[PDB]
RNA sequence: AUGAGGUGGCAAGAAAUGGGCUACAUUUUCUACCCCAGAAAACUACGAUAGCCCUUAUGAAACUUAAGGGUCGAAGGUGGAUUUAGC
């Protein structure tokens, strides 16, 4: 009427914050590529990314919290948090879907671990 | 230097593959020249950027098809 | 003396196979298929059937696009080659008139185009060998003049015409 | 499982070949990692192996 | 579908070097040598001088492989400053924190 | 022919079972050549065409068509010194280097 | 439906259940395991849905009793060293040349 | 003609105020040395990351950029008000 009359859940990864990253939180990707004398580096970077990006629009709405990537030789396992609000059929075919689709882009044995939880996990509300 | 270091050094630089004939600074940049791959054949080079040709078709087709958001 | 002991060679899978003799089967977990998290975890045989063919319908579907567009899956990446991770190749390369054209096509189990590049081939008067026609027939045979995936015996079809045609027919005909 | 047990298991087969075997003086294993306390559990889990 | 213009012209640019690296890497040899006549050095000089300006390996820039910025680019990574940051602050690039 | 293949890949059906455990995926990866064989060895799957080391090292026997005492002997001298000391190039591409050599050579 | 672990007995064969290199399931390691920084007046969080805990590499397929079996099995493969070469002394002697070549194991798909 | 070409010209001058920039020499410079030595010393003194010339490095390309040598040996002669830093 006049103007003196006038006058969010947050999960372990999104609570704390980038200086914490060695100290509270860890890496999400997990690769021998950093470490010294090790190569390829921006090839497992640039990986990362199209399977952060493929993974969350394959799996729209159904990713809980951020994925997991590990790599263990030439395997490479996709760590998943989702919802129980698809289908468990819809699951199995996207997992399906999922692993042969990346295997025969990155030409290495991809894995792909789903984790259903009822709802997000909050940890915090900021 | 000496009659016998030049000639024992000659001959160790043909047992192990060095330059035999005696050579000056600027002479030696073609040994170098060819005992490294040039800058533009290495693969940090050539293969510097992802394709974005695979990588955004990919998602286009992905999308027409239906099982990408 | 140095005895210098004799060196034991086994198969490069051999120690994965004894360490996999090493554990028995899981008592309180369903198949190693199927994912360990109670959701996802089928509940009756039908459901686990289901959730199986699902699975294998997605495997399908990846399959599919892969082989529909190889340009986008050709990159190579890994060494050593990974032949099993590369796109396969269906259409035939060969596009003129000839017995290495039917060859091909026979490889790839394509009925139809098969019987036509031989009726192409006869149609220029070039003598098709003995061999390349006993392809042929075997492919018919074995398929009933129908493309890969029971089919009746139909009088008159494919198979029968190339048996007939034949100048000389050998035992592996019959 | 209680009772249902595999009765026989197929060993690996290890053949003792005809060529003489190579010697090693020394093998020394460096690992690198981010984490210390994965290098401390590597640790254990090699030295228990090498051990028995 | 690259990022750029400005990167699809040096991926024109590192392809181009690719190809005539061999030709030019030769025909350099003859020059960076006191050995050969001096014809034959002026010979390659006009020859190298010929060959198309895109195919030189000093006409190629280290931009961003995501953003296509012509600076600030850290060689190990490819990344620009700014997408260096947000990856990193996100754990997303394994080893990598703030110091202390 | 057609019908032993097919009737081979019948019998392969008769034995296939899902994958019963980890380990039994990892053997079927390993047979399948998805996963690397261990212990790692970095030169895995790469013979460099069967070469031997004298056909890396002693790359004298392609300069005998050139010149044997001028400059060209010299300057051939350096190209093959540093030939013999990459071990990024195969025989056949520093075979191809001194032939383009010789071609160009020939035709000045 | 609940969690696997609760009929998972005490007295079980733990390497059947993880047998090779696998993430952390809640639903199968029958351990109370927290990780977290407690909040303020309270807890670390629990295992269901922690990502602290599944971006562990665990060492649960590597338990001794895991360890043992497999060393067991393992030993057919083994020979022994020639005893003749009791000490460096010896080796120097018979073995005078030495030769050192080095092995990597990175992780990506070359 | 916001398109494509061609012919000529266009490569400025001076203060100021605003601020990142070398030495002015004796507790100095050169040599030996790495702290018990010998010389030179304010006009054959010190000093220039000032100018000019030539070589080397990298590159197709060097007045272009960098380094070295030679040439040179400029101002500088310690600069107030103010004023810049510090535990
Ligand atoms: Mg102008």
């Amino acid at each position: 009427r006049e103007l003196p009359c006038a006058w969010k859940p947050v999960t372990y990864e999104e609570a704390h914050a980038p200086h914490y990253i060695a100290h509270r939180k860890g890496w999400l990707s997990l690769h021998t590529g950093n470490l010294d004398g090790e190569d390829h580096a921006a090839e497992r970077t640039v990986e990362d990314v199209f399977l952060r990006k493929f993974m969350w629009g394959t799996f729209p709405g159904c990713l809980a919290d951020q994925l997991v990537l590990k790599r263990r030789g030439n395997q490479l396992e996709i760590c998943a948090v989702v919802l129980r609000q698809l289908s468990p059929h819809k699951y199995y075919f996207l997992v399906g879907y999922s692993e042969t689709l990346l295997s025969y882009f990155y030409k290495c044995p991809v894995r792909l671990h789903l984790q259903t939880v009822p709802s997000k996990v909050v940890y915090k509300y900021l | 230097l000496s009659e016998y270091a030049f000639r024992m050094s000659r001959l160790s630089a043909r047992l192990f593959g060095e330059v035999t004939r005696p050579t000056n600074s600027k002479s030696m940049k073609v040994v170098k020249l060819f005992s490294e791959l040039p800058l533009a054949k290495k693969k940090e080079t050539y293969d510097w950027y992802p394709n974005h040709h695979t990588y955004a078709e990919l998602m286009q087709t992905l999308r027409f098809l239906g099982l990408y958001r | 003396e140095v005895v210098i002991p004799k060196k034991k060679t086994w198969d490069k899978v051999a120690v994965l196979q004894a360490l996999a003799s090493t554990v028995n089967r899981d008592t309180t977990a369903v198949p190693y298929v199927f994912q360990d998290d109670p959701y996802l975890m089928p509940a009756s045989s039908l459901e686990s059937r289901s959730f199986l063919l699902a699975k294998k319908s997605g495997e399908n579907v990846a399959k599919f696009i892969i082989n529909s567009y190889p340009k986008y899956f050709q990159k190579d990446i890994a060494e050593p080659h990974i032949p099993c991770l590369m796109p396969e190749y269906f259409e035939p390369q060969i596009k003129d008139i000839s017995e290495a054209a039917l060859k091909e096509r026979i490889e790839l189990r394509k009925v139809k185009a098969s019987v036509d590049m031989f009726d192409q081939l006869l149609q220029a008067g070039t003598t098709v060998s003995l061999e390349t026609t006993n392809s042929l027939l075997d492919l018919l045979c074995y398929y009933g003049d129908q493309e890969p995936s029971g089919v009746t015996w139909r009088a008159k079809n494919n198979a029968e015409r190339i048996f007939s045609l034949m100048p000389e027919k050998n035992e592996h005909s019959y | 499982l209680h009772v249902d047990v595999p009765k026989d298991l197929t060993k690996p087969v290890v053949t003792i070949s005809d060529e003489p075997d190579i010697l090693y003086k020394r093998l020394s294993v460096l690992v690198k990692g981010h984490d210390k306390a994965v290098l401390d559990s590597y640790e254990y889990f090699a030295v228990l192996a090498a051990k028995e | 579908h690259y990022v750029d213009w400005r990167m699809w012209r040096d991926v024109k640019r590192r392809k181009m070097a690719y190809e005539y690296a061999d030709e030019r890497l030769r025909i350099n040899s003859l020059r960076k040598n006191t050995i050969l006549p001096k014809i034959l050095q002026d010979v390659a000089d006009e020859e190298i001088a010929a060959l198309p300006r895109d195919s030189c390996p000093v006409r190629i820039r280290n931009r961003c492989v995501m953003t296509s910025r012509p600076r600030g680019v850290k060689r190990r990574w490819r990344l620009s400053r700014i997408v260096f940051r947000h990856l990193a602050d996100h754990g997303q690039l394994s080893g990598i924190q703030r110091a202390t | 022919s057609l019908w032993d293949v097919e009737f081979a890949k019948q019998l392969a059906t008769v034995n296939e079972q899902p994958l019963q455990n980890g380990f039994e995926e990892l053997i079927q990866w390993t047979k399948e050549g998805k996963l690397w064989e261990f212990p790692i060895n970095n030169e895995a799957g790469f013979d460099d065409d069967g070469s031997e080391f004298h056909e890396h090292i002693f790359l004298e026997k392609h300069l005998e068509s050139f010149p044997k005492q001028g400059p060209i002997r010299h300057f051939m001298e350096l190209v093959t010194c540093g030939l013999s000391k990459n071990p990024y190039l195969s025989v056949k591409q520093k075979v191809e280097h001194i032939e383009w050599f010789r071609n160009y050579f020939n035709e000045k | 439906l609940p969690p696997r672990t609760e009929k998972m007995a005490v007295d079980q064969d733990w390497p059947s259940v993880y047998p090779v290199a696998a993430p952390f399931k809640p639903s199968a390691v029958p351990l109370p395991v927290r990780m977290g920084y407690p909040v303020k007046k309270g807890v670390p969080m629990a295992k269901e849905g922690n990502l602290e805990l599944l971006k562990i590499p665990n060492f649960l397929h590597l338990t001794p009793v895991a360890i043992k079996k497999h060393c067991e099995a393992l030993k057919d493969f083994c020979t022994e060293w020639p005893a003749a070469l009791d000490s460096d002394e010896k080796c120097e002697k018979h073995f005078p040349i030495e030769i050192d070549s080095t092995d990597y194991v990175s992780s990506g798909p070359s």
